[PDB]
């Protein structure tokens, strides 16, 4: 859960 | 195609370079040292999976519960499938090239048990050179992949998803008439590759399974990175219950 949702979530 | 875009090149290039497994072979090759090298290196592919997928048009508009369901699903596909890619564009034996800096080659190939599980993965290989699959249809067929595996009861978002599967499905329509276009086998072509795809999940399974055995089997050295294990600490329960819809181009 927590480590994947996370990374994608995210805007670079 | 230019003018707007082509999903096919707007791909090529959010597809991630090779990662160095950074591997130190100043030291004997063994089976664990390997299979948790291999597993570190995944770690890292599919934190080089998750941007690409994002950054796949059409993924990061699904439901945020869906976008991982599918990653978390075909993780193992993606890793698999473009190990075939390696291998058949950099090398061409019965090898494998996980990374430059780190090929299983004939003698690393004679490990204990590196060659059962480096069976199912050649494979994959073997048939990306035999059909002579195009980089332009291997990457078509790989988002397919991502796009292959969905929860028993659908995802949230299913409208919006076959939506963009189809996409990609037409996309790898256009890539197979865009490599030659003698017509004559297309659709005879256009049959065997969804084929493929649709054995990946085969292969899935096997080196799932697998995956699953070295995690759970605490007498072997074998490690896992913090990233993967998360991943396959979640995947087990479903794996081992029910809770899987496995997509399918031709129910034969
Ligand atoms: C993603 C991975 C590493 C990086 C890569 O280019 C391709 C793969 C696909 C197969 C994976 C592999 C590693 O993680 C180690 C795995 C899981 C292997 C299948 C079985 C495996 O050898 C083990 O079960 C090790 O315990």
């Amino acid at each position: 859960n927590a480590l994947l949702r996370y990374l994608l979530d995210k805007d670079d | 195609p230019q003018l707007t875009p082509t999903l096919v090149s707007l791909l090529e290039v959010i597809e991630p370079e090779v990662l160095y497994a950074g591997y130190d072979s100043s030291v004997p090759d063994s089976t664990w040292r390997i299979m948790t090298t291999l597993n570190m290196l995944g770690g890292r592919q599919v934190i080089a999976a998750v941007k690409w997928a994002k950054a796949i048009p059409g993924f990061r508009n699904l439901h945020l519960d869906d976008q991982m369901t599918l990653l978390q699903y075909s993780w193992m596909a993606l890793m698999a499938f473009a190990l075939g890619w390696r291998s058949y564009r950099q090398s061409s034996a019965n090898l494998l090239y996980f990374a430059p800096d780190l090929i299983i080659n004939e003698q690393r190939m004679t490990l204990p048990c590196m060659y059962d599980q480096c069976k199912h993965m050649l494979y994959v290989s073997s048939e990306l050179h035999r059909l002579q699959v195009s980089y332009e249809e291997y990457l078509c067929m790989k988002v397919l992949l991502l796009l292959s595996t969905i929860p028993k009861d659908g995802l949230k978002s299913q409208a919006l998803f076959d939506a963009i599967r189809m996409t990609y499905i037409k996309e790898l329509g256009k890539a197979i008439v865009k490599r030659e276009g003698n017509s004559s086998q297309n659709w005879q072509r256009f049959y065997q590759l969804t084929k493929l795809l649709d054995s990946m999940h085969e292969v899935v399974e096997n080196l799932l399974n697998y995956c699953f055995q070295t995690f759970l089997d605490k007498t072997m050295s074998i490690e896992f990175p913090e990233m993967l294990a998360e991943i396959i600490t979640n995947q087990i329960p479903k794996y081992s219950n029910g809770n899987i819809k496995k997509l399918l181009f031709h129910q034969k």
